[PDB]
């Protein structure tokens, strides 16, 4: 309950961060994705394109206004809030099939194309692009250059192609692969047509899937470049840290592949701008403690704090920021240390004042 | 040409399940993602469930989608029934470029009992008779059922020109209001001995009369 | 977060141009790649789709509507207007102004609708005639007297009795077009019979597209 004179280190003094702006990219971008859409021809679903994206940015906006897609369904995710969700891969199933069979390409339905081609398992998480362009894949006389399967065995696992042409049995007799009795090819040609109605013309269907592994996001959406602040204590993440301090004007250049920058005290100080290559330091802004001066029991009841290394009645002395006590330019014999060379002390009413100690 | 079709309307008591169809008629039911609306009357719709099984955040979880690709039918099914949920169901659509919204749906719910309409009858005023205006105002007020049909009457022979009737309104005593109004020529008032009003109700009559005075 | 607030007149002559600009507040057009769109309702009919617009110049119409719905956006004052042409009777339709997330999906945020009427006529004030009770207009200890609107041009008309003192027994009916154009009503109230001869009873019909207020006191008919 009583304090005597001296300097007593209470608490510490925290700048928080108000502001957090991020920033990965610069623009958008996609890789050779849309020549399995644009193709000149496609295949069939016995032997359906398979592809594989990895290592590039791609949006899914420009895949979605086109306003010429028949057809659109996708489980699993919103439609809405896919770009940000980021996966590991995509694989894109791009096939051939009728107008009548696009019904049954959904998770949990049957069929002889879901159940004979391509198995949809219940935990269906990809999206399914399907549109009309029978003024390329159909001409007249009949196009009968797309196959697919009628005949089966047994069931198939999803995600699986068959390309087995051997005829398929349905008694007990063998063949020995001739056009003869009990015994039928399970491969059938198609019926396109361009002048077909709405439901039997040859329409483009895609899957694409995504892949959710023990693996960082490697195909996904980027983000958005946010306004660009310095000199402040602002939290930021440049693509390696999510470190918060001010971002001053350096004068030193990096070499045109280097994205980070170090110190001999191996700490992150300086990362180049990925919005215009310019470069920018890094320093905390909590420095220190606090101090509360003093003057003593049945002497005073005012008080002065300081601030150990923070810069700024209020005087900015050398060892931090004094505020509450004068500043006066005369030198007098000091008692209470302060630090670089200046002491404080109560005098003359009478309130707390600073000045340089007298040796 | 594709169109959505809705029953217009469907009633069940509270507390049960009732179940809300689409049916589309050209394209599949599963090719483009349905949306149902609950609109108030007198306020705007609002999105009670989308990608035809998602509820949306603050609708109840009883707001439950089913789709029936095979008969090409969006099904809405509805559980514990109550008070709020009078409201107009609509089912929406895309097809392609060309939005098409459903026929509609009347949740319904299964108060005043019968009620006599007061008959007021109101001969035209003298200020509207300055005017070479005339004009017979017979007032119907708190009835029930509202299905009240009116017929003027020109001493005993019936009048059809110029009358204007209003649809019953419910009232704030839970009964109905309705009015009557005859066009007339300030010759055609004084012409006649004398004109009435008769009001049918619930096979019941109730007259009033009104002469030149 | 985000409202739409429609805006222009409520009235629209037979084959005429509507102006209807719907104007947002606590968001951007141009940014987050949303879409916009007009959805009407006439009453006691189904919703029914006009077009859709995107920041660009990208247009959809009905087929049932096409060539005819003309839909700008102005990023300046952020907001969009819709411009239709040869608007007829069947045009009453509640005008929704809806902001879609999906271009497949929901309109996830709806505008107030603001009423559109269309009818073929010169805007004319109100005639308001006194209703005079009498011994043929009460039927027990209780009796009736009231106020004729009639011939007038447009929706809606407000009836208040005694400067909104009297609100018991007070009955104001929905308007009826009549044979030629205009509206009709009336507002009633309730009274006893004793106090016929005492009190005096006013009533005050507003009309305000047409600027007029008239105020009418109701007496007891006097025979003549
Ligand atoms: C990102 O794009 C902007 C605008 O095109 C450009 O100014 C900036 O230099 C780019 N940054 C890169 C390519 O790192
Ligand atoms: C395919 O090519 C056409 C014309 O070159 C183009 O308009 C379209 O956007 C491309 N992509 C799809 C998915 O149709
Ligand atoms: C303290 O900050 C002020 C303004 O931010 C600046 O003028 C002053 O030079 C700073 N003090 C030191 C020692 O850098
Ligand atoms: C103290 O005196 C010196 C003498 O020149 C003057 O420069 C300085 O401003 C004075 N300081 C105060 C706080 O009065």
């Amino acid at each position: 309950f009583t304090v005597e004179k001296g300097i007593y280190q209470t608490s510490n003094f925290r700048v928080q961060p108000t502001e957090s702006i991020v920033r990965f990219p610069n623009i958008t971008n996609l890789c050779p994705f849309g020549e399995v859409f644009n193709a000149t021809r496609f295949a069939s679903v016995y032997a359906w394109n398979r592809k594989r994206i990895s290592n590039c940015v791609a949006d899914y906006s420009v895949l979605y206004n086109s306003a010429s897609f028949s057809t659109f369904k996708c489980y699993g995710v919103s439609p809405t809030k896919l770009n940000d969700l980021c996966f590991t891969n995509v694989y894109a199933d791009s096939f051939v099939i009728r107008g009548d069979e696009v019904r049954q390409i959904a998770p949990g339905q049957t069929g002889k194309i879901a159940d004979y081609n391509y198995k949809l398992p219940d935990d269906f998480t990809g999206c399914v692009i399907a549109w009309n362009s029978n003024n390329l894949d159909s001409k007249v006389g009949g196009n009968y250059n797309y196959l697919y399967r009628l005949f089966r065995k047994s069931n198939l696992k999803p995600f699986e192609r068959d390309i087995s042409t051997e005829i398929y049995q349905a008694g007990s007799t063998p063949c020995n692969g001739v056009e003869g009795f009990n015994c039928y090819f399970p491969l059938q040609s198609y019926g396109f047509q361009p002048t077909n109605g709405v439901g039997y013309q040859p329409y483009r269907v895609v899957v694409l899937s995504f892949e959710l592994l023990h693996a960082p996001a490697t195909v996904c959406g980027p983000k958005k470049s946010t306004n660009l602040v310095k000199n402040k204590c602002v939290n930021f993440n440049f693509n390696g840290l999510t470190g918060t301090g001010v971002l001053t004007e350096s004068n030193k250049k990096f070499l045109p592949f280097q994205q980070f920058g170090r110190d001999i005290a191996d700490t992150t100080d300086a990362v180049r701008d990925p919005q215009t290559l310019e470069i920018l330091d890094i320093t905390p802004c909590s420095f220190g403690g606090v101090s509360v001066i003093t003057p003593g029991t049945n002497t005073s009841n005012q008080v002065a704090v300081l601030y150990q290394d923070v810069n700024c009645n209020v005087f900015q002395t050398r060892a931090g920021c004094l505020i509450g006590a004068e500043h006066v330019n005369n030198s007098y014999e000091c008692d209470i240390p302060i630090g670089a060379g200046i002491c404080a002390s109560y005098q003359t009413s009478q309130s707390i004042i600073a000045y340089t100690m007298s040796l | 040409n594709f169109m959505l079709t809705q029953p217009h309307s469907v009633s069940e008591s509270p507390g049960k399940t009732v179940t809300i169809s689409c049916t589309g008629s050209s394209g599949s039911i599963a090719s483009n993602y349905v949306q149902w609306y609950q609109q108030r009357p007198g306020s705007a719709p609002t999105t009670v469930i989308y990608e035809d099984n998602q509820r949306p955040s603050g609708v109840p979880d009883r707001f439950s989608g089913s789709i029936d690709s095979s008969s090409n039918s969006a099904s809405l099914t509805i559980s514990g029934l109550k008070t709020e949920d009078e409201a107009d169901y609509y089912c929406q659509s895309y097809d392609s470029s060309n939005v098409v919204f459903g026929g509609g749906t009347k949740l319904t719910v299964l108060g005043q009992p019968k009620a006599a309409p007061s008959v007021t009858l109101f001969p035209p005023s003298s200020e509207e008779l300055q005017a070479n205006k005339a004009t017979l105002v017979c007032l119907i007020s708190d009835f029930y059922p509202g299905a009240v049909t009116v017929a003027w009457k020109a001493d005993s022979s019936p009048v059809k020109a110029g009358v204007e009737t209003t649809t019953p309104s419910k009232q704030s005593n839970n009964k109905y209001a309705a009015s009557s109004y005859l066009s007339l020529t300030p010759e055609q008032w004084k012409s006649h001995r004398s004109y009435s009003c008769q009001v049918t109700h619930e096979g019941s009559t109730v007259e009033k009369t009104v002469a030149p005075t | 977060q985000v409202q739409l607030q429609e805006s222009g007149p409520g009235l629209v002559k037979p084959s005429e141009t509507l102006s209807l600009t719907c104007t947002v507040s606590g968001g951007s057009v141009s940014s987050g790649g949303y879409f916009w769109s007009w959805i009407r309702q006439p009453p006691g009919k189904g919703l029914e789709w006009i077009g859709c617009i995107y920041y660009s110049g990208s247009t959809n119409y009905n087929p049932s509507l096409k060539s005819r719905v003309t839909i700008s956006v102005d990023t300046s004052k952020d907001q969009f207007s819709l411009k239709l042409s040869s608007v007829t009777a069947a045009d009453t339709a509640v005008y929704y102004c809806a902001r879609q997330l999906w271009l497949r999906g929901r309109f996830d945020y709806w505008g107030q609708g603001t009423l559109v009427t269309v009818s073929s006529a010169s805007t004319k004030g109100p005639s308001v005639f006194p209703l005079a009770p009498s011994s043929k207009s009460t039927s027990g200890g209780t009796a009736a007297l009231g106020c004729l609107v009639k011939d007038y041009f447009p929706e809606p008309v407000t009836v208040s009795w005694n400067s909104g003192a009297l609100t018991s027994g007070v009955h104001t009916f929905p308007a009826v077009l009549q044979s030629s154009g205009l509206y009709s009503l009336s507002s009633v109230v309730t009274v006893p019979s004793s106090s016929l001869g005492t009190q005096t009873y006013i009533c005050n019909v507003n009309h305000k597209p047409s600027n007029t207020k008239v105020d009418k006191k109701v007496e007891p008919k006097s025979c003549d």
